């Protein structure tokens, strides 16, 4: 099934010709456009009052990264390097070794936020929910070097945002 | 008609604690709307809602004038909101 | 004394004037330009902050690099930056402009726009939301407010 | 976007027009060879940024064809629904920007509000507004939020009035017609032999739609 | 809403109020409370010069009535 | 005298404003680092000049309407406008208004 | 107290054109389902002051090879003409009462094109020179029909004095006697100031902007005086001032409305518009308005 968009033929009787001439000489459609713009002027704008008002988000939103830990206070990351293997941008660097108590923990965990494409593959490849992409998005920076996160920065991000991150995970983990 | 809207403007002036509060809110947030206070923050931020506004304008925060170490009567930013009020304010959840 | 008071107040006035009217010219290289046009959309309304839409290069205060800067394009961006009058600021938007991003290991991509021009604000994201770019613009405004030129001139 | 255009004119008329491209050549096809299929999926979001979901669907269909598998019916229905949403998004951007270049510039804002609403839909379904990476080569990444379909219906029941406002501002305007009528006329044979597709075919009367 | 455009417009109006009004008041102040005399066609100028000569204070706007007929 | 003073004040205000605009940002130290000849433009300029001359001829019309020779004045004014229309028609028909 | 009158005519005009930018921004924003500037100042009022201060503190890009003389001269001529064109306007009493006020207005408007010519020439760019040539051609083409329409309308007034336009329109507006000439005059004034849909084209830039906006406000005031005749009672001129200012504001807001409503023409399209639709009708209506007072025995008094 197909439709014709511009296959009309104007009527050539005197009344229609006079109507077209009146449109030409009196600019009727121009006043129609003016009137529509005028009507648009008299309605409420759609502008929100940032930063005092914020745009709507969802639990699935992917923002700044964070490293979580168990309720006992022990970090969830076990240096399985799955997030590093799946990272499309090669933005994750991990080095590990046995801890003093023999635990399998990382000694280096860097994320280059100028390489990251914020796809969320790392947080869906993680089997222990250690690395997540939090809901923070207002972390602009004045220098390049501060966008090169290391393990301390990501752990601090997790400790900073744990409440909201855990609430979002609780809200959205049944869809995963 | 006109009388009702001017009366509502007068109530908006009254509801911010007088002329001083009206001017303070107008020069601090460029908005003079009044809504039910939803929450108070341990850093001083106040969180209000108004469900009769359209989506995106139904929730807002008046920032505190003094955060950890800096005066914040003028220099405010969105990174000041604590994570729980950050969740409520961004409409990720319906519960303060 | 009054001598430093005068220059302090003049600094406050000049900084307020400069940051209260920022006229940006945007390099809409790639998909981050779409988020720029959404920050210019009715919901966020950059114009309401005094930040006009699509200023001319000869009358622009801030340059927004929103996209991937390729080797074929770097000279043009540097020329446009050099044509800009002073004081001039550069905002780097998105991973592609910040550090190359998804195309960092490429033969035809400049690994960050800061190899070509100095950058004042880095806006992270792929792409940053319109709210994120607005936050970056307001942070640049705060950075401009912090600066002090007549005072430096006076104590030198 | 970004473009260099070297053209020779004889007064007002355009005599020759040679476009130079490669200013946004990132070398995506060589980078894809170093990634797995899942790792190579997000590049297609960045290929045609105006309509991100459509690009991924094409790649997913190719990979599914090569894998000899098929997605479940619900995944296919979700993919078609979001493809039509992305077509709406693409068309709004294309028509408004074109009008903006001519100089109309009001429908740009009028319709970018709706574009923001569709970006909200994208974010709710995936967490990303533009580079969603929602459509995978086995289906989709995740099931929809419990309240998404009702909001999509609420949005789509008011869009016809927005299109009507756009048409009222543009369709019958004599300036718009004089700017657009009889410009870039292409014959059906030339359109077919030059490799055209989409509206560029259907505008010449060729009845074709994949 | 739309009435937020009214303030600036008001200011603009006030500015456009100043010139013409000012002229009027000045024309009242420099002409003894009357409109500035319009002198085209060189006959009105002759009348103004005659008034200036017969005023006794070299001001055309000082009108002399029947009280000066003696 | 009044008009000359007004023009002098206008020029002085513009000159002072331009001088301060050019010299306020000059006191602070900074980095401080063809042939085509389209004919249709000349033709439209010449057509404008000729129509301007005929407008100059048409200008005394408001005073021309009080002459007691109303028939002759009306005939001459209509003749001048008819000649203007004829010039426009000749330029139109001979492809003088094209691009 | 003549200098005080000159200053009270000049400074308020500059303030009005400074805040017309704010008015235009807010009007366009609200016609675009958004707002204008509302952050700087209580209602965005302090935006023009910030704009001016930022512009006057920004490094000026002298071409470093062009003619500095003309680079400085062009804004001087533009702004001087823009301020000069305001003096004959009766609101209701003109600052300078000219016998031929209309002709002086026309002469200043004709002078206004040397600024465009010199700026394009001193740009030291072939592309900018081409643009300046197109702008000058459009300007002269439309002032032709401006002058013809102006004389056709003034044939009903009896002289070139603008003060007599108030007496002519004591009972009825001039819009009713000739609305087609009024529509053509409005479009020609749009094309005169390079406003949409005819907008095909630091310090000195700001001064050029001030000249253009002053020209816009002046043209709208001239239209209001010429075609919308307010009533002037000699014992309270503030009523006429109020009415005239309101009409001028309405016309300027109509300019903003038209800019926000339509796309722009091509160069050849507006050239053809003028030379093939306005000029023939303008000539025909000039003949009609020459004939009409003689046919109906309604010749205006003054001679
Ligand atoms: C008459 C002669 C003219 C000659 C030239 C003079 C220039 C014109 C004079 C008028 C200047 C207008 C100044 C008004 C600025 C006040 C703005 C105020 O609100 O700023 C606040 C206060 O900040 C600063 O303290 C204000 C500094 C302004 C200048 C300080 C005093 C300078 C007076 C010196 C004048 C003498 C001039 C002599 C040489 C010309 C901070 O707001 P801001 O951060 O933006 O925005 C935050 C947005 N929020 C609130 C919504 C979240
Ligand atoms: C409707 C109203 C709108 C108002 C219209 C515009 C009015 C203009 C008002 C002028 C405000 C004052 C402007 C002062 C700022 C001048 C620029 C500036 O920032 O000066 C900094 C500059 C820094 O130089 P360096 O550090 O050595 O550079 C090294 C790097 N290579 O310092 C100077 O040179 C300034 C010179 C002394 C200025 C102090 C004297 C007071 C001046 C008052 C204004 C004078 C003009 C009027
Ligand atoms: C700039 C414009 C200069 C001339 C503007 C004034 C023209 C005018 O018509 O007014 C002249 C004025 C009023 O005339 P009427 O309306 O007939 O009323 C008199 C009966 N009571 O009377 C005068 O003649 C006085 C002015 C004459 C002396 C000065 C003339 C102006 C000289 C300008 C020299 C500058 C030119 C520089 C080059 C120009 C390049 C742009
Ligand atoms: C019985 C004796 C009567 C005496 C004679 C009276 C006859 C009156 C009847 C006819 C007169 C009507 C003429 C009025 C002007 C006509 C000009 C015209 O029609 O030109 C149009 C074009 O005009 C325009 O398009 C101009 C539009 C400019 C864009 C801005 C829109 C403006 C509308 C907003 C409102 C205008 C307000 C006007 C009045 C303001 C007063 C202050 C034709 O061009 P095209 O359609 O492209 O076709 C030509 C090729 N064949
Ligand atoms: S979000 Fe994607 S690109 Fe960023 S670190 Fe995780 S896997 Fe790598
Ligand atoms: S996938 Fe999780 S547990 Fe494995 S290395 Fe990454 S953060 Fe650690
Ligand atoms: S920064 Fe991210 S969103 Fe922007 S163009 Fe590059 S890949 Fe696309």
């Amino acid at each position: 099934t197909y439709k014709f968009v511009n296959m009309r033929e104007p009527s050539m009787d005197m009344k229609s010709v006079t109507d077209r001439a009146a449109q030409t000489l009196l600019w009727t459609e121009l006043v129609r456009g003016l009137g529509m713009t005028l009507s648009y002027l008299f309605r409420e704008p759609a502008t929100i009052n940032y930063p005092f008002e914020k745009g709507p988000l969802s639990p699935r939103f992917r923002g700044e990264h964070a490293l979580r830990r168990y309720p006992s206070g022990e970090e969830r990351c076990i240096a399985c390097k799955l997030c590093e293997a799946v990272c499309p941008a090669q933005a994750i660097t991990i080095e590990a070794e046995p801890r003093a108590d023999g635990s399998r923990r990382t000694t280096r965990y860097d994320i280059d936020m100028t390489k990251c494409i914020y796809c969320g593959f790392c947080q869906e490849a993680c089997p222990v929910d250690a690395i997540v992409e939090g809901p923070n998005f207002e972390f602009s920076t004045e220098t390049h070097e501060e966008l090169l996160y290391n393990k301390e920065k990501l752990l601090n991000n997790g400790d900073k945002w744990e409440a909201e991150i855990a609430a979002n995970i609780q809200a959205d983990y049944l869809y995963r | 008609e006109l009388v009702q809207v001017l009366r509502r403007g007068l109530q908006q002036v009254s509801g911010h604690g007088g002329l001083r509060g009206y001017l303070r809110v107008l020069f601090r947030a460029n908005d003079v709307r009044v809504g039910t206070l939803v929450g108070e923050d341990k850093y001083g931020n106040k969180y209000y809602e108004d469900n009769k506004q359209f989506f995106g304008r139904h929730r807002w925060v008046i920032y505190t004038t003094e955060m950890n170490g800096r005066d914040t009567f003028w220099d405010v930013d969105g990174s000041m909101v604590p994570p729980e009020w950050h969740r409520w304010l961004h409409c990720m959840t319906d519960d303060p | 004394s009054r001598g430093e008071y005068v220059v302090a107040k003049l600094d406050d006035l000049v900084n307020w004037a400069r940051r209260s009217s920022l006229w940006p010219m945007t390099f809409g290289l790639a998909c981050c330009a779409v988020e720029m046009m959404h920050m210019a959309a009715p919901r966020y309304d950059m114009d309401r902050f005094g930040v006009v839409f699509r200023a001319s290069p000869r009358q622009s205060d801030v340059m927004i690099v929103a996209g991937t800067l390729t080797n074929k394009m770097a000279p043009a961006l540097r020329k446009v930056y050099d044509q800009m009058p002073e004081p001039r600021y550069v905002v780097s938007m998105g991973s592609c402009a910040n550090g190359g991003g998804y195309y960092h290991y490429s033969y035809s991509v400049v690994r960050g726009c800061d190899r070509i021009v100095p950058v004042d604000i880095y806006v992270p994201g792929c792409p940053p939301t319109a709210e994120a770019l607005l936050y970056g613009i307001l942070q640049l405004q705060r950075k401009i407010k912090r600066e002090k030129r007549l005072r430096i001139w006076y104590r030198r | 976007g970004v473009l260099r255009l070297v053209m020779e004119l004889s007064g007002e008329m355009v005599r020759k027009c040679d476009p130079h491209i490669g200013l946004l050549h990132r070398g995506t096809e060589k980078l894809i060879e170093y990634k797995t299929y899942l790792q190579a999926l997000p590049y297609f979001d960045r290929l045609d940024y105006v309509s991100m979901m459509c690009n991924e669907q094409a790649y997913s269909l190719a990979v599914e064809k090569l894998l000899n598998i098929q997605p479940p019916p619900r995944a296919q229905w979700i993919r078609v629904l979001f493809g039509e949403i992305t077509r709406l998004l693409n068309h709004i951007m294309a028509v408004t920007t074109h009008a903006l270049d001519i100089g109309a510039m009001t429908p740009f804002f009028w319709m970018f509000e709706e574009r923001e609403k569709m970006f909200e839909f994208y974010e709710r379904v995936s967490g990303a507004r533009m580079h969603a990476a929602y459509i995978r080569p086995g289906g989709v990444h995740q099931d929809l939020p419990l309240g998404l379909l009702d909001d999509i219906y609420e949005f789509s029941k008011n869009f016809s009035f927005r299109i009507d406002e756009l048409e009222e501002m543009l369709t019958n305007n004599r300036i718009w017609r004089n700017r657009t009528v009889d410009i870039g006329v292409v014959t059906a044979e030339d359109a077919l032999n030059y490799g055209f597709s989409g509206v560029m075919l259907r505008g010449s009367g060729i009845q074709w739609d994949l | 809403m739309w009435f937020e455009i009214l303030p600036g417009i008001a200011v603009m109006a006030a500015c456009l109020f100043i010139p013409g009004m000012a002229t009027a008041h000045i024309h009242k102040f420099t002409n003894g409370g009357k409109e500035k005399r319009v002198a085209h066609f060189s006959y009105q100028w002759n009348l103004m010069e005659r008034d200036r000569r017969i005023s006794g204070v070299n001001r055309y706007h000082v009108t002399k009535g029947l009280e000066n007929i003696d | 005298m009044n008009i000359m003073l007004t023009l002098l004040t206008n020029v002085t205000l513009a000159s002072l404003l331009v001088l301060i605009a050019f010299w306020l940002p000059q006191l602070n130290a900074y980095s401080e680092k063809r042939l085509p000849f389209s004919m249709k433009f000349f033709l439209v300029a010449i057509t404008f000049l000729l129509f301007d001359l005929e407008i100059a001829l048409l200008l005394p019309l408001p005073w021309a309407s009080q002459t007691n020779n109303l028939k002759t004045m009306l005939t001459m004014a209509l003749f001048l406008l008819i000649l203007l229309a004829a010039s426009l028609a000749y330029e139109w028909t001979q492809k003088g208004l094209e691009w | 107290m003549f200098m005080i009158n000159i200053l009270s005519l000049i400074i308020p005009i500059l303030l009005a054109v400074a805040f017309l930018t704010l008015v235009e921004r807010k009007v366009l924003g609200y016609m675009q389902l958004r707002k204008g500037p509302n952050v700087v100042g209580p209602y965005g009022l302090l935006q023009p002051i910030a704009d001016a201060l930022k512009l006057f503190t920004k490094e000026p890009l002298r071409p470093a090879t062009s003619s500095i003389s003309m680079f400085i001269i062009a804004p001087i001529l533009a702004l001087s003409l823009a301020l000069t064109m305001w003096v004959p306007l009766p609101m209701p009493y003109p600052l300078i009462n000219m016998n031929l006020g209309v002709l002086f207005m026309l002469a200043m408007s004709s002078l206004a094109v040397y600024s465009i010519l010199w700026s394009g020439w001193a740009s030291n760019s072939k592309y900018a020179l081409i643009g300046a040539l197109r702008a000058v051609a459009q300007t002269i083409s439309y002032e032709v029909t401006l002058a013809i329409i102006l004389l056709s309308v003034l044939l009903m007034n009896g002289s070139y004095t603008l003060s007599t336009l108030i007496t002519t329109q004591e009972h009825i507006w001039m819009i009713f006697t000739s609305w087609p000439l009024a529509m053509m005059w409005f479009i020609s004034t749009l094309a005169e100031t390079n406003r949409a849909p005819f907008d095909l084209t630091a310090g000195p830039f700001a001064m050029f902007f001030m000249a253009e906006y002053a020209n816009i406000i002046m043209m709208n005031a001239f239209t209001a005086i010429l075609f919308l005749g307010a009533s002037h009672d000699p014992h309270t001129p503030e009523l006429y001032t109020i009415n005239f200012v309101l009409k001028t504001l309405a016309l300027t807001i109509t300019f903003l409305w038209i800019r926000a409503s339509y796309p722009r023409f091509r160069y050849d399209q507006l050239m053809h518009l003028l030379w093939k639709s306005f000029l023939p009708l303008t000539l025909a209506l000039c003949m009609w308005h020459i004939s009409l007072p003689i046919m109906t025995a309604s010749i205006p008094p003054q001679s």
